[PDB]
């Protein structure tokens, strides 16, 4: 099942075109670099991965742009204030195709904590969201977490070789929820080691 | 009336208990068998208070608020340590039969055993016996029944029988095993019988059709309606 | 600047070449995600799951003590009473999207049925699912507190634990006994 | 008497000194428990006032504080003057070790009041928040413009009569703010933003923006420019508000806790230990010494990660792009301590009314013992690797520097006060989560605070946390993690769940929350970057009627344009690693 930003449509998937398709999304996916952009402490979680104790530069995704163009991934990390969100907004339509969007935090994903007057209830309320990562903060690995989850994602959809030949519409995975996946491990724990310790 | 409260100069009416008089100026004194409607009797003796025979006198004795006059030249205190002891006091002596029961009460955040259990300090249990337990009686469709939670204040047989004129509920038993409901099973005959409800202090008496889809007070969306 | 300057900057920019290259020759201090497990300690706040009694019954008796003392109000409940008297969650769902993940609803449970958890991992596609309903959260064990059981001590009755059956109860004593 | 007791401080020197000067019926003395004299003073005698502590013998040298009170639904105003609104001004004297707060009254039509900026120059932006918030306007203000909300926004949010909540969201509003900010450029003019004599022809005006993300987070520097030199520089602040304080009107005392932690991201149980102090003062708790030793070395903890990252940042900042790579290792160990103890990493919400959360758990010393051992090589190694180099020591030696008079005019506290020579850090000075029973010493600097000179003093200051952590590990009393006061908040969980009183106490505290008695309290303390402070109003509810936030990096950003005049943009840079700020704590 697959979404088709130009609508709900089947895949559209010769063998030799499935392949380079294959090599073009394996190529995206091992190489993601993201935006430096710091919005609050969900910020500090994320350049905390990039260091040496969790080293994400092992994904190939550490090259860190200080220009939207030069970047393929926009992590919001952090809360989207209202004074900040058309500079998120700008920041976002000046990155280029294929482009990808992570929400980190409660902030990003709806507001978190701040139901207030100055924040924006999610980041999503103005631009799209490929992957969402609860936590206040989401700690490093699971930002790396969402960055497997975004390749997964990355790994099955349909783009365009070239614009110049061939269907340009962006398909889209609807990939089975997370929830629903670890629902079967996740009901079946038992017992958890008691608070007391360390 | 002229009272001196901790000190302080009240102006109140003559004609009224000291009790009455304390909660009509905002202070706070701890209360259970006392209701505006129903009048005194000073049965719970929560309302404690330290009365003094003039302004220079030190010693004092400890009296019921609702059931001292308000009288002109009262001097009373109400955060004397001896009297803030006793009130705590009576709050423990009502805790060490009290259940377990906050959590599945539908009286929770809405329950004036709480309040008074908070507003005296009382937070730290030495009693280590057992707790008296009572069985519950059907009331009916309306009022459901749970005599454990109990504090024998009497609010209930008086509302009933000396204000609504009921007939079918009473105070049966004595010592710590007074029970207070109908003498068998059955629903509740008086047509003013939901104002239990309310004038129970803890959650013997609350209402069913509530607790069929219960949520608690602070949950709730309010208007003012007729 | 002056020579004796320009010798002591040549100097520190000797040595600090000189200790990143035997950093090169250190052991590295990468904890290796996802191949190696994050360890997590016991009380680490994460994924908050509904746990049950050493009985098997669950736990919560829908108080709604969790979700008022949830400073985000991303805690959703009803609560509903089986036909023996025992309060349950009619439903309970937990907006994940917007939990910080604080642990104030596990401190003001009082059955110990709400537990946040050991597990970070909990990224998502969709925003809409990451609302969790009651099959998402209860699990079918204790978790972190083995053995407390709330209607052991309550006094209300359930199916299997009549009055004076509680802990530090006495009997019923009825009214119309000859015991003085 | 305990330490939390009503007092009025009329046996504080600086009462008579304003009796015998402006008269008994000048001014009205306030018994609270902030621990400072509070005066209400009359409007139309505030300069005077204000001109008077400054010329005392031992004079109020720093205007710690200046914000606003929406007083109208305040029931009780018991000895109070009348007063629909209130604005107050937190003077210390570091020479008497004293400080002192002044109230102004104000009627909610004349909501007007001299401006402070002549006496004190921080006063300009504490006077634009309290005209921004409160909408009081300050009468001589050079630029009185909205300092946190936008320009183009309607009303005054910590009004009482503002809604609080997130209004509904609007593309057409985005769409707009997105063609002011793409027409900004295009119509600038100097003179809204207190700019003058600009476009001479030779200065250019360049604006800084959400570039150079060092985790500081989101704010923009407007700068004239001769050329490559700054001649005059505003920061624009408030990309970071997320309304904290109308949020500590929103939330129980108890459910506000996590709110705090967000105050200064980088400090953690550092920023919950002034805000669950000044509660304790409001419900009249001491906390057992265990308690004490417990919280001193968890703020200790957070203080070294603050630390580690400021001074990693500092290095990258500089140039240098490794040590922070192995700062951030250390980190992690920090955070296996802090995990196993609170839970969490960099939001624990661990403190508590009366207590912590949890006792400790078992084996904590050990990860505390590895931290210890592994924290001092590892400091040696950054020490010699960049500290010492002479590219960085040229880079940030002499760069924005300020002596004693200049911290003092502007507020600075900290390693930026501590490098004018002036030893003050509240540890010391006014103890508090018992302190003083650590041995341990202040590092000052010579006299002269360059970027170089606070980097090195809060390396030294880590040392100095790391022998507290010491003293921590090796002494760490026995007894209960929570007072045996009612107000404690929870209770102690085993007791909740097996006693009724206990249970009940819980009950009412986890959902409507506890009663605080209408009173006002105030704590300081040496938070990471600076002095914190919470300053909580009760009103005899469960949740807090007022509470202001005092943070050290709205007054750094302030002292930025004196500080950075006549220096290049670089320098600018690196003043802006050295002054140790997030922009969190700037806006709150
Ligand atoms: C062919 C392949 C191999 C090529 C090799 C290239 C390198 C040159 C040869 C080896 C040089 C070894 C230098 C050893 C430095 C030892 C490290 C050290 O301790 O340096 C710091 C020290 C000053 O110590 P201190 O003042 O405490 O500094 C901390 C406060 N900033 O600093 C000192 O005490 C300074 C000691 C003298 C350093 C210079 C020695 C003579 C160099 C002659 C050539 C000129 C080099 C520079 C020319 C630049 C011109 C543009
Ligand atoms: S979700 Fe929490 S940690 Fe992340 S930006 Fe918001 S307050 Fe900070
Ligand atoms: S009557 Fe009140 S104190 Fe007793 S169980 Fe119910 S809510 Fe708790
Ligand atoms: S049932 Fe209620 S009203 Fe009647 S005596 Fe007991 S506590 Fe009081
Ligand atoms: S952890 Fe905190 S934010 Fe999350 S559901 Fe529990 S109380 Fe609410
Ligand atoms: S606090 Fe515990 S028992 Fe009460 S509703 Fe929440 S999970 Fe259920
Ligand atoms: S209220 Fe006075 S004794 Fe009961």
């Amino acid at each position: 099942d697959y979404t088709l930003t130009r609508e709900i449509v089947t895949d559209p998937l010769n063998v030799f075109m499935g392949k380079l398709n294959d090599m073009v999304n394996w190529g995206r996916k091992n190489s993601i670099w993201p935006y430096n952009f710091g919005l609050s402490c969900c910020y500090v979680e994320m350049v905390t991965s990039f260091t040496a104790v969790h080293d994400v530069a092992r994904f190939g995704a550490e090259v860190l742009r200080a220009s939207p163009r030069q970047a393929d991934l926009m992590v919001v990390a952090g809360t989207c204030f209202t004074k900040m969100a058309p500079v998120i907004q700008r920041l976002y339509d000046q990155m280029l195709e294929p482009k990808w969007v992570i929400s980190m935090g409660a902030c990003a994903n709806s507001g978190g904590m701040y139901d207030i007057y100055s924040v924006v209830q999610g980041v999503d309320k103005f631009i799209p969201v490929d992957v969402y990562i609860p936590g206040c903060p989401p700690r490093p690995e699971a930002y790396m977490q969402a960055l497997m989850l975004l390749q997964e994602s990355i790994g099955k959809e349909r783009r365009p070789l070239s614009w110049v030949v061939g269907d340009q519409g962006v398909y889209r995975a609807n990939m089975q929820s997370e929830r629903e996946r670890k629902r079967g491990e996740r009901i079946a724990v038992t017992n958890l080691r008691t608070p007391d310790e360390i | 009336a002229t009272i001196h409260v901790d000190g302080k100069e009240y102006e109140v009416n003559g004609a009224d208990n000291l009790l009455e008089a304390c909660l009509s100026l905002g202070l706070d004194i701890p209360y259970f068998c006392w209701h505006p409607a129903l009048g005194s009797v000073g049965a719970c003796r929560q309302c404690a208070v330290k009365q003094y025979q003039n302004a220079e006198d030190t010693r004092g004795r400890l009296v019921m608020s609702c059931m001292t006059p308000a009288s002109d030249g009262t001097f009373i205190s109400i955060d004397d340590e001896e009297a803030k002891q006793f009130r705590e006091s009576v709050v423990e002596w009502l805790m060490t039969n009290h259940p377990h029961d906050c959590p599945v009460c539908e009286e929770g955040g809405n329950c004036h055993l709480q309040d008074m259990t908070v507003m005296t300090g009382h937070s730290f249990r030495r009693y280590r016996f057992t707790k008296r337990t009572h069985r519950n009686q059907d009331l009916g469709p309306f009022i459901s029944h749970e005599m454990n939670r109990c504090i024998a204040c009497y609010r209930c047989v008086r509302y009933y029988k000396d204000y609504a004129d009921g007939t079918d509920l009473g105070v049966y038993g004595a010592h710590d095993n007074v029970y207070f409901g109908r003498p068998e099973d059955g629903t509740l005959e008086s047509e003013f019988s939901g104002n239990l409800v309310e004038i129970c202090p803890t959650g013997v008496f609350t209402d069913k059709t509530h607790s069929e889809r219960y949520n608690r007070k602070w949950d709730m969306q309010f208007a003012p309606s007729i | 600047m002056t020579l004796k300057e320009l010798l002591v900057g040549f100097g520190t920019q000797v040595r600090s070449i000189w200790m990143i290259g035997l950093h090169a020759f250190a052991k590295r201090e990468t904890r290796m995600y996802p191949e190696e497990p994050v360890y997590l300690p016991p009380r680490y706040r994460g994924r908050i799951v509904l746990t049950r009694d050493p009985d098997g019954e669950e736990r919560c008796v829908a108080c709604n003590l969790c979700a008022v003392a949830c400073p985000v109000g991303c805690i959703s409940l009803q609560k509903a009473e089986t036909k023996d008297g025992r309060w349950y969650p009619e439903f309970f769902r937990i907006n994940f999207s917007r939990c910080i993940f604080c642990g104030l609803c596990e401190e003001a449970c009082p059955t110990t049925a709400i537990q946040l958890t050991p597990d970070f991992e909990m990224g998502e596609y969709k925003r809409q699912d990451l609302v969790y309903e009651k099959e998402d959260l209860l699990i079918s064990g204790p978790g972190k507190y083995p053995e407390y059981n709330f209607y052991r001590m309550a006094g209300m009755a359930i199916d299997g634990k009549d009055k004076g059956e509680a802990e530090n109860e006495a009997k019923p004593i009825d009214v119309k006994s000859l015991l003085p | 008497e305990p330490a939390w007791q009503t007092r009025d401080h009329l046996d504080d020197p600086v009462i008579g000194e304003l009796r015998n000067r402006f008269g008994p019926d000048a001014f009205t003395v306030q018994a609270t428990r902030t621990g400072v004299p509070v005066v209400w003073i009359k409007r139309e005698q505030l300069l005077e006032v204000g001109d008077f502590l400054k010329k005392l013998p031992k004079p109020y040298v720093m205007l710690f504080d200046l914000h606003g009170m929406d007083e109208r639904l305040r029931t009780h105003r018991e000895g109070l003057p009348a007063a629909d609104f209130s604005v107050f001004y937190h003077l210390i004297s570091i020479d008497r070790n004293r400080d002192i707060m002044l109230k102004v009254a104000l009627a909610e039509n004349d909501l007007h009041v001299p401006t402070f900026t002549k006496l004190f120059p921080n006063a300009n932006w504490y006077e634009r928040e309290t005209w921004d918030l409160f909408g009081i306007t300050f009468d001589g203000h050079p630029n009185l413009r909205r300092i946190m909300m936008p320009q183009t926004w309607k009303g005054h949010p910590l009004r009482k009569d503002y809604p609080a909540r997130a209004t509904e969201f609007s593309p057409f509003e985005l769409t707009k703010a997105k063609q002011d900010l793409e027409m900004e450029a295009l119509t600038f003019k100097p003179e809204e933003w207190g700019m003058k004599r600009g476009t001479n022809e030779d200065f250019m005006f360049l604006n800084l923006g959400p570039n150079h993300p060092s985790a500081h987070g989101a704010f923009r520097i407007v700068l004239q420019l001769d050329g490559e030199e700054i001649v005059d520089c505003v920061p624009d602040i408030g990309y970071h508000h997320r309304g904290a304080e109308k949020m500590g009107e929103r939330q129980s005392w108890h459910s506000y806790i996590p709110y705090t932690d967000r105050i200064e991201y980088l400090g953690g149980c550092v920023n919950e230990m002034p805000y669950v102090l000044a509660v304790e003062k409001l419900a009249g708790i001491t906390v057992p010494d265990r308690v004490n030793v417990i919280r001193v070395m968890l703020s200790e903890l957070f203080r070294i990660n603050s630390h580690l990252l400021y001074i990693s940042t500092f290095i990258q900042d500089v140039g240098a792009m490794t040590p922070v790579f192995f700062a951030f290792t250390d980190r992690q160990k920090i955070y296996d301590l802090v995990e196993a103890i609170t839970g969490f990493r960099m939001h624990p919400a661990w403190f508590r009314i009366g207590g912590v959360a949890h006792d400790l758990p078992r084996g904590w010393d050990r990860l505390l013992r590895e931290f210890l051992d592994w924290m001092p090589k590892r400091l040696a190694s950054y020490e010699k690797a960049a500290l010492q180099n002479t590219i960085l020591k040229g880079r940030s030696q002499g760069v924005a520097a300020y002596g004693a008079k200049e911290a003092l005019e502007w507020g600075t506290t900290g390693a930026g006060l501590r490098a004018t020579g002036i030893d003050f850090d509240v540890r010391k000075a006014r103890p508090y989560s018992g302190y003083e029973n650590f041995d341990f010493e202040i590092p000052v600097g010579g006299g002269v605070s360059d970027c170089y000179t606070r980097v090195m003093l809060k390396v030294e200051e880590l040392r100095q946390s790391l022998r507290i952590l010491e003293q921590c590990l090796n002494n760490m009393p026995e007894g209960p993690f929570k007072a045996d006061h009612p107000l404690t908040t929870p209770p102690p969980k085993e007791r909740t769940l097996q006693h009724i009183e206990t249970l009940i106490t819980h009950f009412l505290q986890v959902s409507w929350g506890p009663v605080m008695p209408a009173n006002e309290s105030f704590q300081m303390i040496e938070a990471t970057k600076g002095i914190n402070s919470y300053y909580l109003t009760s009103d005899g509810s469960t949740m807090s009627y007022r509470t202001r936030v005092r943070t050290p990096s709205f007054a750094h950003l302030q002292q930025i344009p004196a500080a950075i005049r006549g220096s290049l943009v670089s320098d600018l840079i690196v003043y802006l690693g050295s002054i140790d700020f997030v922009m969190s704590d700037v806006d709150r």
